[PDB]
């Protein structure tokens, strides 16, 4: 994986470059932020089983998906379902404290799609449930750190696509 | 750095980061405006303190620069003060990221088999990397040099 | 089904079924109408069965309907016996399969994580399996009571 | 793997159903011959080794398949063979216990025609060792007990055309 | 053969063949035309050899020929003669290639299965070849008799 | 694998035979050629690390592929570079060894361009760099070795194409 900082640094190495003006300009940008992203890490860590219980009654619960015939019938499907959305929550706040996707590519999205396509498992009911945490995460975080989190979110759910 | 370092060891055993782990990325991107500071004293000093380091070499190891040397004659000189320089731009992406992972990817490991198979002699590259230390503390405070050390330390004692 | 579970335990050791396995397979399929007539009872005494185990696991535990509690409400109450008719559904699928495979295999795996996500108390849970046993042995000859026994004991035994 | 006990448990489950005497009358078609299936898997496994052996014997053996240069020459593609076809009568056994083929799909069929094809295996001479094991089976059950056998037999044999 | 044995041996270990392993193919290739000379008397004499060596196993083991026996009859009697003349045939390979992997892989691995299966005593199929062996040293110098007796004692060794 | 001893016994085994005139004919050709074998063997052994430096000398260096954004830039990318250049000169000369190339198939080229195309390694550099080998090892083992080990570079070079 990359973080902002590796990113740069391959970014001038690949050229056989020094650190440009440009380049310590993004190195100060992400620095600035560190504290703001180590908050946002910190609040989401201390309710990361809160968040997925409160996403999962907003968008899944009642509902066909859960009834007998649904994918997230069963215990087993149940359990498998909450585990990925921990998944999803715990991997987009290391790529939120990274400020950089790539974890999300090389460690989540790496045969996801057909992972869930051999199962049956439905990409656009987990889209809904990424969305719900997207949200309630916001709800915590606050608005700038719930828009930087969503970055994260909608890349996990592009990538089911 | 020590944040790709820290989330690598968190998602090894499947959990967030420990509250040591935030505390780390918190004390190091406080000290960042220090670090870019030193890495622009290294990049505007970078023709000096090359070539000087390279005067320095060659009087400690004149036989690199004899006939038979690995560096002998304008163009092998040439080169030789070119891996400088790369070494010189690989500490700054170490002292950037506050920790050696850059200059290791980049520039370590292979570097034995690389310059066993050039006919390179690695000790007097690390001699020229201990030079450019010196001359780079010359443009640093103490306390500035004593981080900046340790990345050209890093570098010599992984030639060995 | 005990057919399965003796194929899965016979492949895992690449050999086929012992006299032993086989013997049980034929006592399972001559009592198998005994095991469909026992399913029946406790399919025609559902509401009876959910009802009066609720009303026991509300006495021992009223805390879980008052307020705070996860079943708290008409709404929840009446999710909470849905779950008891869940469980009471899966037992009558073990009884007739001669094994707990399809009770496991839809209700157990996962179980602590889904009620630990959902906040119920998985303890009361267990009570109220406890609490249909106790109903459904009443509907039951000594030797009925036994075989559908054991199939509750095993869910309240793979909760606590 | 499911055998005739869990098509119907799970086609009761997937609609949220108590066991419907329809479901009852399915589970009661079991339980009617069951003891057959289990007098014919005795008998079966008690002459499994010389099952084999007589096939071997009336459909490979004095032939170009085992001279040299035929697929069965050579002590190891020997061994082999007479393995896999150990394996089509105690997986046949199974699937007819379970008076269902699920476990031949599963644990048989899955990529066994594209592993024949890559190693030269040949098809046509496995399927005529199938039919002498059909046949020597039918010898030691019965006719009626050699016809159930022989519907999972044809089942690995159209699994490998 | 020999080159595959010391290939096989100094790819395991990453390096060039040894000054040892290259010196062992030199001396090899050199006494190669004794060696040739060896596999043309032996394949010169086979039907002696698979005869008398038929000859006295069933002397020996007069099970094998003798009702219930795997070799009873005309016909499977000529079958046990037609195993011993593939092994004199694997054992000639064996002597040319100087190493026992084409015996190994043409005529041993999954042997006992084989046999199992046909309701052969394998011991008796030992006894078979050791029997060639002491048939084919009538035919040979005394050194090349110890070289071409390894590769029959191989083989009884691999089915013991 | 199969050297050129046993490739004369695969030959008469897959046809039932006992060692014929031309099997002990050309087992004879091969024992002629052994010493000669063994000194190219000495040779290469001796000047393994010198071969491969002076072909990257004359086909890789001070080009676009060792300066940054090229495959050899980084000392990891070089050192592997050199690696395979060791593996190809090592292998090579246990094929010409053997007097077959069967070795290569298994132990070198199995899946060897489809490894090269996935990390983006440049074949046609790399198979420049074996001509080199190729060219360098015949000035110090003599044309007809340096004829024999070129069959065996210009085997693997046409197995990367
Ligand atoms: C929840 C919103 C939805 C589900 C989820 C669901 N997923 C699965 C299986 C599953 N999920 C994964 C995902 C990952 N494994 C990892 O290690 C990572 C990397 C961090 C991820 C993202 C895997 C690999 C699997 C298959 C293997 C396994 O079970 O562990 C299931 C189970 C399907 C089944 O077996 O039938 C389910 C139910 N289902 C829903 O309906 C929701 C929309
Ligand atoms: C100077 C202190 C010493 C030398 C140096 C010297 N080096 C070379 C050749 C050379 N060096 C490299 C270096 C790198 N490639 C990388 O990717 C990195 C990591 C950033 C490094 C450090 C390469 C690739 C090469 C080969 C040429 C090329 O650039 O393609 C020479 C030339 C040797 C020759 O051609 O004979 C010399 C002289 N020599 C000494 O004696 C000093 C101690
Ligand atoms: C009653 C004895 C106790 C409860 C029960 C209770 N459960 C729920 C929610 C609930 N329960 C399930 C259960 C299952 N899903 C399955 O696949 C199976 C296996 C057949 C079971 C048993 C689910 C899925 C749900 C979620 C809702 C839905 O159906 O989608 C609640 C409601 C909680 C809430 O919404 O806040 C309750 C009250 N609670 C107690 O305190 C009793 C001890
Ligand atoms: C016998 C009638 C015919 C053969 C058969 C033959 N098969 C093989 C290799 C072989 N067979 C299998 C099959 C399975 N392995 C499993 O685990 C299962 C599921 C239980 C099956 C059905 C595999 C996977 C393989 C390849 C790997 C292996 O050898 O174990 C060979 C060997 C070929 C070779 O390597 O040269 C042979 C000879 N040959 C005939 O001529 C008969 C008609
Ligand atoms: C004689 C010393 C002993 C016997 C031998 C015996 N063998 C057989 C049948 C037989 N054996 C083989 C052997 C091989 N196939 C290979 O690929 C190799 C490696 C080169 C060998 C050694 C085969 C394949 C067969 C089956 C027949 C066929 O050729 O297709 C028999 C006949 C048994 C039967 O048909 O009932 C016998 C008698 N028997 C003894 O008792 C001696 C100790
Ligand atoms: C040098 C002439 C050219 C390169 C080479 C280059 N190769 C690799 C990675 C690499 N190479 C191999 C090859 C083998 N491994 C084996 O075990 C064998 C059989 C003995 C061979 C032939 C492998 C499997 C791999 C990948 C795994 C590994 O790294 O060991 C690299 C590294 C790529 C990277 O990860 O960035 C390079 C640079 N590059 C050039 O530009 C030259 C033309």
């Amino acid at each position: 994986m990359q973080d902002a900082i590796t990113s740069v640094i391959n970014s001038s190495d690949v050229q056989g470059k020094y650190l440009d003006n440009a380049a310590l300009e993004k190195l100060k940008g992400y620095f600035a932020t560190g504290e703001l992203r180590v908050r946002a890490a910190t609040t989401i860590s201390a309710n990361a089983a809160a968040i997925v219980k409160e996403a999962v009654a907003k968008s899944l619960l009642y509902s066909d998906i859960t009834r007998p015939g649904g994918n997230m019938y069963t215990t087993r499907r149940y359990a498998a379902c909450i585990r990925d959305l921990d998944y999803y929550l715990r991997y987009a706040t290391y790529a939120m404290l990274a400020g950089d996707p790539s974890i999300l590519d090389e460690r989540v999205l790496n045969g996801l799609k057909e992972t869930y396509n051999s199962l049956g498992v439905p990409v656009g009911a987990t889209v809904q449930a990424i969305q719900a945490i997207k949200e309630v995460t916001a709800s915590l975080v606050g608005p700038d750190a719930g828009k930087e989190m969503g970055v994260y979110f909608d890349y996990i759910c592009s990538g089911l696509s | 750095s020590i944040v790709t370092k820290s989330i690598v060891n968190a998602d090894a055993e499947a959990r967030y980061l420990s509250p040591g782990e935030l505390d780390r990325i918190k004390s190091f991107v406080s000290g960042g405006a220090q670090r870019l500071r030193i890495a622009q004293v290294l990049t505007d000093n970078r023709e000096r303190i090359v070539k000087q380091a390279g005067d320095q070499l060659f009087q400690k190891r004149p036989d690199v620069v004899s006939p038979g040397g690995n560096a002998y004659g304008q163009e092998m000189t040439a080169t030789c003060l070119r891996d400088l320089d790369y070494y010189l731009r690989l500490v700054t992406y170490g002292i950037v990221a506050g920790d050696v992972t850059p200059i290791e990817e980049i520039g370590i490991v292979g570097v034995r088999e690389m310059y066993k198979s050039l006919g390179t002699p690695i000790d007097a590259v690390a001699g020229g990397v201990a030079a450019m230390k010196s001359v780079a503390a010359g443009l640093l405070s103490a306390e500035d040099a004593g981080e900046a050390g340790a990345y050209f330390d890093y570098v010599v004692g992984a030639m060995q």
